[PDB]
RNA sequence: UGGAGAGUUUGAUCCUGGCUCAGGGUGAACGCUGGCGGCGUGCCUAAGACAUGCAAGUCGUGCGGGCCGCGGGGUUUUACUCCGUGGUCAGCGGCGGACGGGUGAGUAACGCGUGGGUGACCUACCCGGAAGAGGGGGACAACCCGGGGAAACUCG
RNA sequence: AGCUAGUUGGUGGGGUAAUGGCCCACCAAGGCGACGACGGGUAGCCGGUCUGAGAGGAUGGCCGGCCACAGGGGCACUGAGACACGGGCCCCACUCCUACGGGAGGCAGCAGUUAGGAAUCUUCCGCAAUGGGCGCAAGCCUGACGGAGCGACGCCGCUUGGAGGAAGAAGCCCUUCGGGGUGUAAACUCCUGAACCCGGGACGAAACCCCCGACGAGGGGACUGACGGUACCGGGGUAAUAGCGCCGGCCAACUCCGUGCCAGCAGCCGCGGUAAUACGGAGGGCGCGAGCGUUACCCGGAUUCACUGGGCGUAAAGGGCGUGUAGGCGGCCUGGGGCGUCCCAUGUGAAAGACCACGGCUCAACCGUGGGGGAGCGUGGGAUACGCUCAGGCUAGACGGUGGGAGAGGGUGGUGGAAUUCCCGGAGUAGCGGUGAAAUGCGCAGAUACCGGGAGGAACGCCGAUGGCGAAGGCAGCCACCUGGUCCACCCGUGACGCUGAGGCGCGAAAGCGUGGGGAGCAAACCGGAUUAGAUACCCGGGUAGUCCACGCCCUAAACGAUGCGCGCUAGGUCUCUGGGUCUCCUGGGGGCCGAAGCUAACGCGUUAAGCGCGCCGCCUGGGGAGUACGGCCGCAAGGCUGAAACUCAAAGGAAUUGACGGGGGCCCGCACAAGCGGUGGAGCAUGUGGUUUAAUUCGAAGCAACGCGAAGAACCUUACCAGGCCUUGACAUGCUAGGGAACCCGGGUGAAAGCCUGGGGUGCCCCGCGAGGGGAGCCCUAGCACAGGUGCUGCAUGGC
RNA sequence: GGCGACACACGUGCUACAAUGCCCACUACAAAGCGAUGCCACCCGGCAACGGGGAGCUAAUCGCAAAAAGGUGGGCCCAGUUCGGAUUGGGGUCUGCAACCCGACCCCAUGAAGCCGGAAUCGCUAGUAAUCGCGGAUCAGCCAUGCCGCGGUGAAUACG
RNA sequence: CCGAGGGUAGGGCCCGUGACUGGGGCGAAGUCGUAACAAGGUAGCUGUACCGGAAGGUGCGGCUGGAUACCUCCUUU
RNA sequence: AGGCAAGGAGGUAAAAAUGU
């Protein structure tokens, strides 16, 4: 899971992405963030899309 | 964000894993494998089994803790 | 009218070498963002299932028969009746339904590709040509009656 | 790795449009297979598409061709054509109704539903076009097709303005506080008008049809648009969506704050463990932009499967060697055939695409027209160098002969001494043995050491080499026998007979195993003894299997030159062994050492190349997983050969270089040890430290290089610590704001002192005025600010030292 | 107030364990420093530390200051002692606001441990070690036996 | 008659699961040792054999990717 | 005789786990 934070729990239908990450041994997969239970890591301003972050809503 | 979360609680340090892991059985409770500091580390402060040694304990995991403070 | 390298083993090096990166591309998907037009393109999974509507008919200038249609009368009427016709309905007949449309499961094979062979063949329709089209008979549908079967239908 | 029995061929027949084992009856026994059959897996195939410089690699979505299949499996029937998607029969599975007997189905047609899924469209309009079918025609169908819809799903085109405009508004951000930045960006003036509205309005459609003309040509007529009131044209007419990625290196673009190896990022390297150009935000910038990113896949880069275009001493990689089968490969001259090869001609290489040229859409994408190209394959002719083949010849290769060697080549039969060990005989006695020291151990039942004899195995000293032989594994007493290779000289014979060699057969150290012997030494295991923390080990004392032979099996190895074999070439010098020669010098053939060219990452190799070439074989394709599993084979077993992948790391690795190191080597050195004197350790005390105590026993110094140290002077001060009393712009520096007093002195009360409260004399200066009186300098005092103060933390931010 | 605690440990010192010594009495030889609110002669009072009086210097001129081991005379006579001096009681003195924690010094008394020190270990090659005094600096005083110096006596051995 | 398929028994194969069972990779500071790298403290590596907590050890053979100084005698210039 | 080495010996080489 990439971002910080995450409302994902147990039974939580998710979406993976693929993209093995270095650390972590035989992980091999992302969620992608911003899809069914996984939701966009909360108040990022830049780096978005990447994080299923809609864009705020500037006065 | 960096979420404020983490429980500072102390511990008895029971038995040395590898890498410099410990199963410290805490102040309240539950023994967690709790792995050493990164700053312990730096300052290459050793822990051996009968110390007692201030562990940080993640909400997430309740299980992984992290030895902070030298003792 | 065509050819780029880089990062990374070491204290440093040269090499071996792998990993990784920048290009391009897609039937794509996902995220974020989103104004319009053109053009393409859109079940890459379960050849899993399928509700409903259509997707293959058509010819009255092959022929018979039902229902109504009008022009007439034979018919007072009620028939029927005779016919041209009008149209429809199926039936028989004829041609088309083997194309067109779909999919890629199968198949590693003369299946496909390619180049040939057929003294081992066919080819409705189409065209070129030749010759013809004399006579007789018959059954079967529809239609009618009669059943069987809950229906589908089905026999006599 | 073998497969096959309608399997293979025949005769006869059936069946079919037709050949045919297609099918059957009967024979014959084949047929295919490592030029990879059968089996398994996988998969529609192609024109193409992508990618690539190309060769190639991937891929076959859409469009075109072909196949197969229409729920799964049969099967025919009908027909010109099917074994038939929207025909039939049957079985099966599923759903559907059933009055339970029975029937109904088939979307892989368009659309839609649902499921599965990351993911994929509207239950649209139309027959106007073009195509289809039928029909004389009218016409009827037509989910083919034409269109419309939806989806940034791709491609292309366009919009989100344009001109001016500060030596630079604000806001936000940096700053070294001046300023910089955002940025002419905005604001603002002018302009133009996507949108939008009004008017018009297509092309695509002229045939079929009717008349004249013969129902022929030909001429005229009449009708007809789904898209669509759309495109577009004319007028009208407002400034009118920007986003997303990135900003350590690769890679275009950096600063601040938050954060502290956390939270995070990551494609690799790797950032994060308090100055993060790598995390999170901010500004700024860069990239693209109606997109931008990520994922997945493909090619590319990767000459990283290398045909173009890699390799194999040490990096992964030469099989352990022979001998060979298949195959691959092949010397010189002459002649034919001309199969390969080349050339020319033509046929084919559909269309689309891709290439070019022009053309049409307001451009483009898209499309149209025309051209060319094309790997391949077909046929006709030709060419003959090469390859091929057949024929003939040749001697350079290869083999043979004659003569001669060298040898630890192999087997077999013998035998000769030394030694060990044992037995026996003697003589002799207190130990021997062993070790770094020891100890078990054996010894007066007489060992050891000594001589005499015998027994027995096993190995073969000196020669001995750096040598020789062998294809390796290997092989050493000497003799004899059988026999292998090999070299030379003679150039005498054969006349290309050659080279390699997948498989195959053979060999193949040691250990091992099996049966039979043999057993002296030695010696796994095993039992002792030591050593040691331990000692399953080295060191010693024993000791079995084994080692030896015979026969059988095993096959591995650092079976190594870590260098496959052959042949040709390309300096020399050198030592060597072994031949030949007109022999202090040439020439062959081995084995070494140093070096030319060359090569090589270097090391090195270098006529015995790791050089230049050629032929053939083996093998490699990152490390670990792992020589492992699984299968197969072989073996009596151990085990061998064959030989993965999942995963997992960013390496593993070679060569050398600089260091550091060494219980490596040399040369040195120092009070290093030694030679010597004196102390330390022991006493007591002095001091410093650890510790512990404590309210505090400040803080620092940590092996040498902390510990009579910072401290070259702790009663107070010092003092940094603790208790308590108090002080707050404060003991100390530089200013403000003000406010009254203000130079300066002496108390008094309280208090441990400090501090606090408070009294009085106490104002002169520059002065102006007759004075009253006024202002300001110097100087303090009160309140808030600027600030001080911190021996408070970081020597892993530092300078200094 | 604490840094000065103190069940211990460890580090460097100092002084011992005596007869080559000890104690006393006389007698001699240095160097290098240091000194004005300082060194302090000399004289007297003190057992003495010291005190009071007080010259001289501003220093090669006066002082500190006696050098000590040494030399001689006297005693001690091999012991826990005339070794050894800790510890502890008393009395003082000084400098400072003040010595309780926590000073130095004097005097009288007390006379502990200790008869040359295990494994270890250190230092030092010539005027060195050893041994013996002296000066400074910090400093009111000093816990200094430390430190930095200065001289006196003065070796042993280095095969290698 | 052939025949889709079914039955009956035997075999093979794949998938799912699977008690139980091997079981490897990694790890900064686990543990036990110290095998290996410096005659790595007994050269190593190597095949095999036997044994051992474990690296390993030892036997036999193989290899070099391993190694040779100093006195004191004797054999001779 | 000494020289310098060639070669054989014989003696040395044999003993090492503890942190912040
Ligand atoms: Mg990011
Ligand atoms: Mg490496
Ligand atoms: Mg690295
Ligand atoms: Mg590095
Ligand atoms: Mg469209
Ligand atoms: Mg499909
Ligand atoms: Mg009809
Ligand atoms: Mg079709
Ligand atoms: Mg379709
Ligand atoms: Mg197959
Ligand atoms: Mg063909
Ligand atoms: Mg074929
Ligand atoms: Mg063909
Ligand atoms: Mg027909
Ligand atoms: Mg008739
Ligand atoms: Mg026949
Ligand atoms: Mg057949
Ligand atoms: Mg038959
Ligand atoms: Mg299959
Ligand atoms: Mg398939
Ligand atoms: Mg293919
Ligand atoms: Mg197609
Ligand atoms: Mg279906
Ligand atoms: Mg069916
Ligand atoms: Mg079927
Ligand atoms: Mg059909
Ligand atoms: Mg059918
Ligand atoms: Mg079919
Ligand atoms: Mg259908
Ligand atoms: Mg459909
Ligand atoms: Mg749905
Ligand atoms: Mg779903
Ligand atoms: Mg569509
Ligand atoms: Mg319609
Ligand atoms: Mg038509
Ligand atoms: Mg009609
Ligand atoms: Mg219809
Ligand atoms: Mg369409
Ligand atoms: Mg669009
Ligand atoms: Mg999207
Ligand atoms: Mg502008
Ligand atoms: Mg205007
Ligand atoms: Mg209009
Ligand atoms: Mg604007
Ligand atoms: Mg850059
Ligand atoms: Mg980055
Ligand atoms: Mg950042
Ligand atoms: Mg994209
Ligand atoms: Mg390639
Ligand atoms: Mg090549
Ligand atoms: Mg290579
Ligand atoms: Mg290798
Ligand atoms: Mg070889
Ligand atoms: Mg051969
Ligand atoms: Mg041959
Ligand atoms: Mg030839
Ligand atoms: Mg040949
Ligand atoms: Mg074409
Ligand atoms: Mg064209
Ligand atoms: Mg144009
Ligand atoms: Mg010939
Ligand atoms: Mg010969
Ligand atoms: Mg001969
Ligand atoms: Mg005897
Ligand atoms: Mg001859
Ligand atoms: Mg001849
Ligand atoms: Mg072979
Ligand atoms: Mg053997
Ligand atoms: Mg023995
Ligand atoms: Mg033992
Ligand atoms: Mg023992
Ligand atoms: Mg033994
Ligand atoms: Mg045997
Ligand atoms: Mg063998
Ligand atoms: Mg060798
Ligand atoms: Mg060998
Ligand atoms: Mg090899
Ligand atoms: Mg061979
Ligand atoms: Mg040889
Ligand atoms: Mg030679
Ligand atoms: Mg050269
Ligand atoms: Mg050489
Ligand atoms: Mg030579
Ligand atoms: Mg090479
Ligand atoms: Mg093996
Ligand atoms: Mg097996
Ligand atoms: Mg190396
Ligand atoms: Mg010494
Ligand atoms: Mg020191
Ligand atoms: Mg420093
Ligand atoms: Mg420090
Ligand atoms: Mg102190
Ligand atoms: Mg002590
Ligand atoms: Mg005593
Ligand atoms: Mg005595
Ligand atoms: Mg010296
Ligand atoms: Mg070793
Ligand atoms: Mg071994
Ligand atoms: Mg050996
Ligand atoms: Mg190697």
């Amino acid at each position: 899971i990439p971002g910080e934070g995450h409302n994902l729990q147990e039974h939580s239908v998710v979406l993976i992405r693929g993209g093995r990450v270095k650390d972590l041994p035989g992980v091999r997969y992302h969620i992608v963030r911003g899809v069914y239970d996984a939701a966009g890591v909360k108040d990022r301003k830049k780096s978005r899309s990447k994080y299923g972050t809609k864009k705020p809503k500037e006065a | 964000a960096k979420e404020k979360d983490t429980i500072r609680t102390e511990g008895v340090v029971t038995e040395a894993l590898p890498n410099a892991t410990f199963r410290v059985k805490l102040d309240s409770g539950p023994e967690i494998l709790a792995y050493i500091s990164g700053k312990m580390r730096m300052h290459y402060i050793r822990i051996l089994p009968g110390d007692r040694v201030v562990v940080e304990i993640t909400p997430y995991d309740p299980t992984r803790g992290r030895i902070v403070y030298r003792k």
